[PDB]
């Protein structure tokens, strides 16, 4: 009745696209564009063609080059869909700017000429798949890892944080790491290699002294991978020490106190009516989460900055505390899947979705926010 | 005595089809792996790889022809037959932290992890999804081996807490109410109904009798032992000269048979006159190995014949094999053995 | 790379019609002719076993090479230029191989009128080929083969030979 | 601080050893060590260098094979006699820095690490890449305009000869191609077409000779039809004369040199004339190199082209090699100007003085500077906290 309702995600790395309603995505390739110099289909080819990211840190730099994106999007490769005769959901990041959301919705309803538009908070939206009104949505992707506070359907512009480390940092991290341990990786010959290496053996240890001393004494943590060339290295330590950066942001020179320091002076300066509350659900969404082990480590350092700060010593007072986060099984898309589920949800309902003629009436900013 | 080499490294979890017409196993890999039996040699016929960790946990309803699976994935997927691809749903486990087993009932099942709460799930048709409440009162650790009664509502399960507790995880809203067993009138869901009374050793395996009356468990101390609510819930253990057991089932009503540490498959019978329990013996009596498997049990199912009068025994180890045994054969091998 | 070949109305048979006193299916022959064209690049391509067909006339030069390859295994026995020219004879009047008969080793690259010529220029193009090598084999000194072009007697062109 | 240190480049078929600073290696060995055919000091019983080729009581073995090592016990008893037979320095009182092969393994250099530091104590240690000095050295052909450690580096030798890209003393492992004729199969090209040619020759000296022929007469030509038609034509002022004495009859023995001199260097450029089992010409391989490599530092690898090794030490070897990537180069480039509905690709194949010995040099050129004493890891560093310290070499020079 509604022409096909959609929903697509365009991240800073990867674009995760999904038909309105679906338990996962149905089209999920990498935001790269890519060009020729000589006489998921443009990352087959790197070593050999120029390639440009559109969407910088979240933000879009290049819209000649968002324009085809968007064209390869909803051309007949993933989508395939007529945009004047379906409608469709963007999702956004938290902290943008109001020029960028609403050049948005101006290319949205010019450029591509769409019969139907519903943009919506990611923050928002990925705890709108777990269904809570309150909670703590952390996003660590491949351009930055903000984390950003929700409650009762709203974000607090000035609770929301962010920290310069991502999953792009982390693949960078691990690249540098391995070099030191004796073997020899390119800056960007081996990238997408490095990733894959990082994704696979490496992860985020709870006790970092436990963990150095079972990776320096025993040899249990020592894993070995074979790489493209047929050559094979072992990394041990290296698999935590690299990520590890995610809880201390001063390994690799950066500006600030740590995912977990951030989360922890973000809920201790929230209102004290609503600190029991905020501290016992935060809802975890992003590539970066996938790393194996990243709760505990995150309990932890919040259980830590709860009782040297907020118990201030005190034992006995530490566990009247609630602490519950919830790493979900579908967390590597939270975001996607939550937009799947609203847009299947207000698929119909009433009239609360920006039109065309209200587009083209008046109003490139007509949205009620 | 029909052992088959599968695979060189261990096995983690072994299940059987309604009419036993295929096996499925999987090989401590990403993927579950399941095999048909087709003349004297066996092939490979589906392959599910959807769960993202080694898998401990694998039941097959027998009735409904369908497949759950649950491991270090932390997540649970009741896996059924479509059409020719054996399509998995997602089951949310709702634990923060490797077993399962389906009910008689085959309509929810339980399952025991390492987040100190039997984690039971039924599935709503209403909403047309699976859900998991958790039973966790009196938990303090894993749940090993788990195993049901006839009732189908109370469970029994051994945790490394070094006790073996039957709980119940009746879900009021997907069956009828629970008749009154010798093992208490109060059943609800989380009541916990009995426990044990061992301070050592944890108790890896755990098994109820067919008649419901009787409930035993292998300890790792050693140590087994088989309680009866017969006799006012009366526990009787007995220490092995061999090593632990991994295992543990019942054959008959008063025999049971069990493997483990030792590598071999043992028989006991418990003689309800005296009240103790007694050892039958070695009923595998033939690298360098003295017996079939060249590493200890992991599992050990019933082929045919109910758990009073068991006709073939599957036994799964950590040795690769598949150790298909029959009782008629091991009666006629070993004279001295009485069930 | 590898060499090949050097008119727009030329006249062919089968895959492959370009100065010599023996009788043949072979045209009048200008300063350079093909067996001198194939005798100038004749100990170069001998060590090369890939090749690339560019033009027709490449056959034809693989061809002549290929029997200069067993014209010169005959005469590495030689002993007198007479004697020379006289195998020569023997070799441009044998016939052992054919196109896509009992193995060219190269019948994959490769009417009755057809047949005659293809045969009567195999033979023109042997004769004139043993005896345009007969001349330049033995050197001025004891009347005997020179080693600088027996040198090439074990190494074979493009990995195939005719005998 | 007073002294200087020693160092070594250990390569398939010539060790080079000497003294840091010095213009030339104060010895420059064979790779082969003499054995027997065991307790006491069964082991002190061990000749390396020339004086072990031919040893009869004795067995001659080879320990680096295509740059890595095979036996590390027999490797060690040779840095043994190089160390105190052939150097005579005190090596707790002197540094020391190591050659290491393109694919050598972070285990392999842990162990090295492991027999210089713990049986040698030396005070210094220091494990280098061969492509990394090697740039350097060629850094010593162009002066101070454009001393940079990027580029593309082919080494070859007896052993082996690659094509490694480096990159700001960063080698790209990605990118590295490995070639199959080195100069032992050039060697041995010369020795086949020697005993096809002519005949003479003792077949215990057959080998040597061709060596020899390999070395005086051999030169690289420009086309494979003029080397030979003006061998056929003249013949007078081009065939050489090469007379040597059969260690046999102590007799004037005599062969004559020609055809061979053009085609063993030409067995580079054609790598299809001795190998059925390989196509690529070295042309093809340093395109592949440089465009299978970073496109951003593509341009500084096909413009820093350094030769290093033995076998690269041919006449016009070089010049052929810019001519042919030039060649394509220009080709491609014209290509994709005439569908372009391009800039002038620069190209330059560099030829430096101790193009020879490149691998050692550059390490004698880094030993010299004070910032080798401060990058070379410390005998502390090494107890302290282990054969670790020794798996990161820092480079400076920049
Ligand atoms: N198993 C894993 N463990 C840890 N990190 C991972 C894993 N898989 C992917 N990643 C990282 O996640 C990043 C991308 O995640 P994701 O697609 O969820 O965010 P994004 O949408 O690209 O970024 P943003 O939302 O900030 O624009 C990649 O850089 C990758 O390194
Ligand atoms: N004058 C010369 N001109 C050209 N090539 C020569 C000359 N002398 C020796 N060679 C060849 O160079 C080869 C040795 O080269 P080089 O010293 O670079 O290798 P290496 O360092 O001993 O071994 P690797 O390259 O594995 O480290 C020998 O095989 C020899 O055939
Ligand atoms: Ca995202
Ligand atoms: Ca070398």
């Amino acid at each position: 009745q509604g022409r096909k309702v959609v929903v697509c995600d365009n991240g800073t790395g990867f674009v995760k696209c999904g038909y309105a309603g679906s338990n996962f995505p149905e089209h999920i390739f990498p935001a790269l564009v890519g060009r020729p110099i000589i006489r998921d289909e443009a990352s087959e080819l790197r070593s050999m063609l120029e390639v440009n990211y559109p969407m910088e840190n979240g933000i879009v730099r290049n819209w000649d080059d968002m324009k085809h994106l968007w064209d390869y999007t909803f051309g007949p490769e993933k989508l395939n869909i007529d945009t004047r005769n379906c409608k469709i959901l963007l999702t956004e990041p938290p902290m943008n700017p109001t020029k960028n959301r609403e050049k948005i919705v101006e290319v949205m309803f010019e450029t591509y000429q769409f019969s139907g538009v519903y943009v919506a908070i990611q923050a928002v939206l990925t705890l709108y798949a777990q269904g809570l009104l309150t909670g703590v949505v952390v996003d660590s992707g491949d351009g930055v890892t903000h984390i950003c506070p929700v409650y009762e359907g709203f974000s607090l512009p000035h609770l929301t944080r962010r920290l310069d480390i991502a999953g792009r940092d982390i693949t960078r991290y691990l690249i540098k790491l391995l070099l030191l341990r004796g073997y020899a990786f390119n800056h960007s010959a081996d990238f997408e290699t490095v990733r894959m290496i990082k994704e696979k053996l490496c992860y985020v240890g709870y006790n970092i002294e436990q963990e150095q001393k079972l990776a320096l004494e025993t040899t249990v943590l020592v894993e070995s991978y074979t790489l493209p060339d047929g050559r094979i290295i072992k990394v041990g330590g290296e698999r935590f020490e690299a990520p590890e950066a995610l809880f201390q942001p001063h390994l690799i020179n950066v500006e600030g106190v740590g995912v977990a320091e951030l989360l922890f002076n973000t809920i201790q300066a929230a209102d004290i009516d609503t600190r029991s509350e905020f501290y016992k659900h935060i809802v975890l969404s992003g590539g970066s989460t996938m790393y194996p082990g990243l709760p505990s480590r995150l309990e932890r350092e919040l259980k830590q900055l709860y009782l040297e700060r907020v118990l201030k010593g005190d034992v006995e007072k530490l566990s009247k505390f609630k602490i519950r986060i919830e790493d979900p099984p579908r967390r590597k898309h939270m975001v996607f899947l939550g937009g799947a589920v609203l847009a299947d949800i207000m698929k119909d309902k009433d009239n609360f979705w920006m039109t065309r003629q209200e587009y083209q009436e008046k109003g490139v900013r007509v949205l009620e926010k | 005595m029909a052992y088959h080499s599968f695979l060189v490294e261990p096995i983690s979890c072994h299940a059987w089809n309604k009419d036993r017409t295929q096996i499925a196993i999987c090989p401590n890999n990403h993927e579950v792996h399941i095999y048909e039996k087709s003349g004297n040699k066996w092939v490979q016929v589906h392959e599910l790889k959807e769960h993202n960790g080694q898998v401990t946990g694998i039941d097959w309803a027998p009735d409904s022809n369908r497949i759950v699976t649950c491991g270090t994935d932390r997540n649970a997927y009741v896996w059924t037959l479509k059409g020719r691809t054996w399509k998995p749903t997602l089951v949310i486990l709702r634990i923060n932290r490797r077993c399962v087993r389906w009910a008689p009932n085959e309509k929810k099942f339980a399952v025991g992890s390492g987040s100190r709460v039997i984690s039971i799930c039924y599935f709503e048709q209403e909403n047309d999804w699976w859900v998991c409440k958790h039973i966790k009162k009196p938990i303090r650790s894993t749940v090993l081996s788990l195993d049901w009664h006839p009732n189908s509502v109370l469970l029994a399960a051994g945790s490394c807490d070094f006790k073996c507790r039957i709980f119940s995880a009746y879900i009021k809203e997907v069956e009828e109410r629970p008749a009154p067993t010798p093992w208490g009138s109060k059943m609800p869901f989380g009541e916990l109904m009995f426990e044990s009374s061992s301070s050592c050793g944890w108790v890896h395996g755990v098994c109820f009798s067919a008649n419901g009356s009787r409930v035993a468990w292998v300890s790792h101390d050693s140590t087994v032992c088989l309680a009866d609510a017969d006799k006012k819930m009366a526990v009787a253990t007995l220490a092995s000269e061999t090593l632990p057991l991994l295992a543990v089932t019942f054959i008959t009503e008063s025999s049971l048979v069990a493997a483990g540490h030792d590598c071999f498959p043992v028989l006991f019978t418990y003689d309800s006159a005296a009240g103790k329990l007694s050892f039958g013996g070695r009923l595998d009596v033939p690298a360098g190995l003295d017996s079939l498997h060249k590493n200890s049990v992991s599992q050990i199912s019933v082929l045919s014949g109910g758990k009073a009068k068991c006709s073939q025994f599957c036994t799964t180890g950590m040795d690769g094999g598949m150790s298909i045994w029959d009782v008629r054969s091991l009666e006629s091998a070993l004279k001295d053995l009485k069930i | 790379p590898a060499y090949h070949s050097s008119d727009p109305d030329t006249k062919l048979i089968g895959n492959m019609a370009l100065r010599s006193q023996f009788k043949g299916p072979a045209p009048r022959e200008k300063d350079t002719d093909i067996v001198d064209e194939a005798i100038y690049y004749f100990k170069a391509n001998v060590f090369f076993k890939n090749y690339e067909i560019k033009n027709e006339a490449d056959r034809t030069l693989i061809y002549i090479t290929l029997y200069i390859s067993e014209c010169l295994k005959k005469l590495q026995k030689c002993n007198s230029k007479s004697q020379g020219e006289k195998e020569m004879y023997t070799l441009g009047i044998t016939n052992f191989p054919i196109p896509g008969e009992p193995g060219f080793p190269l019948n994959a690259i490769y009417n009755k009128q057809e047949d005659e010529v293809m045969r009567a220029y195999l033979q023109q193009l042997r004769q004139e080929t043993g005896l345009r090598l007969c001349e330049k084999v033995f050197d001025p000194q004891n009347d005997k083969p020179s080693k600088w072009w027996t040198c090439f007697v074990k190494r074979q062109f493009m990995n195939k030979s005719l005998s | 601080g007073r002294l200087p240190a020693c160092v070594v480049d250990c390569g398939t078929g010539y060790t080079k050893l000497g003294y840091a600073g010095n213009t030339e290696p104060q010895f420059i060995i064979p790779s082969c060590i003499a054995i027997k055919e065991m307790k006491g000091v069964d082991d002190l019983d061990f000749f390396i260098g020339d004086e072990a080729i031919e040893k009869p009581t004795y067995a001659t073995k080879w320990p680096i094979r295509h740059g890595i090592v095979e036996d590390w016990d027999l490797m060690e008893r040779f840095m043994e006699q190089v160390i105190f037979k052939y150097l005579r320095a005190e090596p707790e009182d002197h540094y020391f820095l190591l050659t290491e092969p393109p694919l050598n393994t972070p285990e392999n250099r842990e162990y090295t690490a492991e027999i210089m530091f713990e049986s040698f104590n030396v005070p210094g240690l220091y494990i280098a890449v061969q492509a990394v000095l090697a740039l350097a050295a060629s850094w010593t052909s162009r002066q101070v305009g454009e001393r940079t450690l990027t580029g593309t580096v082919i080494d070859s030798g007896d052993g082996v000869t690659h094509v490694i890209p480096v990159a700001e003393g960063y080698v790209i492992g990605s990118c590295i191609k490995h070639i199959p004729i080195a100069g032992r199969d050039i060697t041995y090209f010369i020795q086949q077409l020697l005993r096809d040619r002519e005949v003479g020759i003792p077949p215990e000296q057959s080998l040597e000779t061709a060596k020899a022929v390999k070395e005086r007469y051999s030169y690289v030509c420009p086309d494979l039809v003029k080397e030979f038609n003006k061998y056929d034509t003249d013949g007078s002022k081009w065939i050489k004369q090469y007379t040597g004495i059969n260690a046999i009859s102590k007799k004037e023995f005599s062969i004559d040199v020609g055809y061979e001199r053009f085609l063993g260097p030409e067995i580079f450029f054609h790598p299809e004339f001795a190998n059925p089992d390989f196509t690529q010409p070295i042309s093809e391989v340093v395109d592949e190199v440089i465009q299978n490599c970073p496109i951003d530092v593509r341009r500084p690898l096909y413009k820093n082209i350094v030769l290093s090794g033995g076998s690269t030490m041919f006449r016009d070897f070089g010049r052929r090699l810019q001519r042919d990537l030039k060649r394509t180069v220009d080709a491609r480039l014209k290509l994709s100007e005439e569908l372009s509905g391009p800039k002038p690709i620069d190209v330059q194949v560099i030829t430096h003085h101790m193009q020879r010995y490149a691998v050692w040099f550059g390490g004698s050129m880094l030993a010299s500077t004070p910032e080798f004493y401060q990058v070379c890891h410390t005998k502390k560093d090494y107890e302290e906290i282990g054969p670790s310290i020794c798996r990161h070499n820092p480079v400076f020079g920049v």
